[PDB]
């Protein structure tokens, strides 16, 4: 759970 | 006329998307930052591997090298910066201070001085020997996508998804400009190397060039897909004068920068883009890909 990094996940845009 | 930009390694040791990949000045070495939370340091030309860097309790989304090629910055999910000492694999300090995920780092030139960009909204500046915050910058109203310093330090230009690239004073952190354009989510921005301009990636499928200073629109660049990530682009100006990106159709895009054209568009890679690097003396372009991919890849022109 600890191999997160925002870069690597889009945009939440709704 | 146009480069020849051909696959010479594929670096494979991540086992988590790769969010950012960085030159080292001196033009010797590549690190490489991932969501497994390790930053990885290979041969810049052979693409060896060379030692692993651990200690972040989440993973990184972007890393930078200081002027002489001996201290990196990361910037993690876990709120914090690190400094550490390349050669030695040490976490020299922890910058702390943000109150939601580091998003971009920079040194500046003179490498003192680092600045970074959060979820939080704000940009920092940080004292390179203290690890202390020197000012907190009220700068955007929405993630901040990028932080990066100019030729002489004097100035850092922010991008956010707030649509908006603002311009500070290093010294007195004023807000010197704010650029507008006809705004969509601004996910990328940097000077240019002479310091005449700055390049921002937009979440609309568009890069621009911008003179700064007339706060005006030059150039844009077109044709790749970028709509979800904040995608590194770059000035390539060893050779023939190139924009540099990634893109989300899984293709490295090279376009003539004076006429706006494609000139090439580099397949090999098998998920998206996020990050692409252009090295300081060698027409040589680092590129790096997201989960499904995970691999590095070093391409090598003659122009």
């Amino acid at each position: 759970g600890t191999c997160v990094a925002a870069r690597t996940r889009p945009v939440l845009s709704y | 006329v146009k480069p020849n930009y051909a696959l010479k390694f594929t670096l494979a040791g991540h086992t988590k998307a790769v969010s950012s990949v960085k030159f080292s000045p001196n033009g010797e070495w590549l690190a490489s930052s991932s969501a497994d939370k390790l930053i990885k340091i290979w041969g810049a030309y052979d693409g060896k591997f060379e030692k692993t860097i651990s200690g972040h309790k989440l993973g990184i989304s972007d890393v930078a090298w200081s002027s002489d090629s001996n201290l990196l910055v990361s910037a993690s999910d876990d709120k914090t910066l690190k400094i550490w000492d390349v050669s030695s694999g040490k976490c020299l300090k922890t910058l702390k201070g943000h109150s939601n995920y580091v998003f971009c780092c920079n040194f500046n030139p003179q490498s003192n001085l680092i600045v970074s960009g959060s979820f939080d909204e704000s940009v920092r500046i940080w004292d390179v020997k203290t690890g202390k915050c020197l000012k907190t910058l009220p700068a955007h109203s929405d993630p901040v996508s990028a932080v990066h310093f100019n030729r002489d330090g004097s100035l850092i230009v922010s991008s956010s998804y707030d649509g908006l690239c603002r311009i500070w004073d290093t010294a007195s952190g004023q807000c010197l400009k704010t650029l507008i354009d006809d705004n969509p989510p601004v996910s990328f921005v940097k000077f240019s190397p002479n310091g005449k301009y700055i390049l921002a990636a937009t979440l609309d499928n568009t890069l621009k060039l911008w003179d700064y200073s007339k706060g005006k629109c030059l150039k844009t660049y077109t044709g790749h897909k970028n709509e979800k990530y904040c995608i590194f682009a770059n000035f390539s100006v060893t050779g023939g004068k190139w924009i540099v990106s990634g893109s989300e159709d899984n293709l490295v895009y090279i376009w003539n920068l004076q006429t706006k054209e494609i000139v090439q568009k580099l397949q090999g890679h098998t998920d998206v883009v996020i990050s692409t690097a252009c090295h300081p003396t060698e027409n040589i372009i680092a590129s790096a890909a997201l989960e499904n991919d995970k691999t590095i890849k070093l391409w090598k022109s003659d122009c």
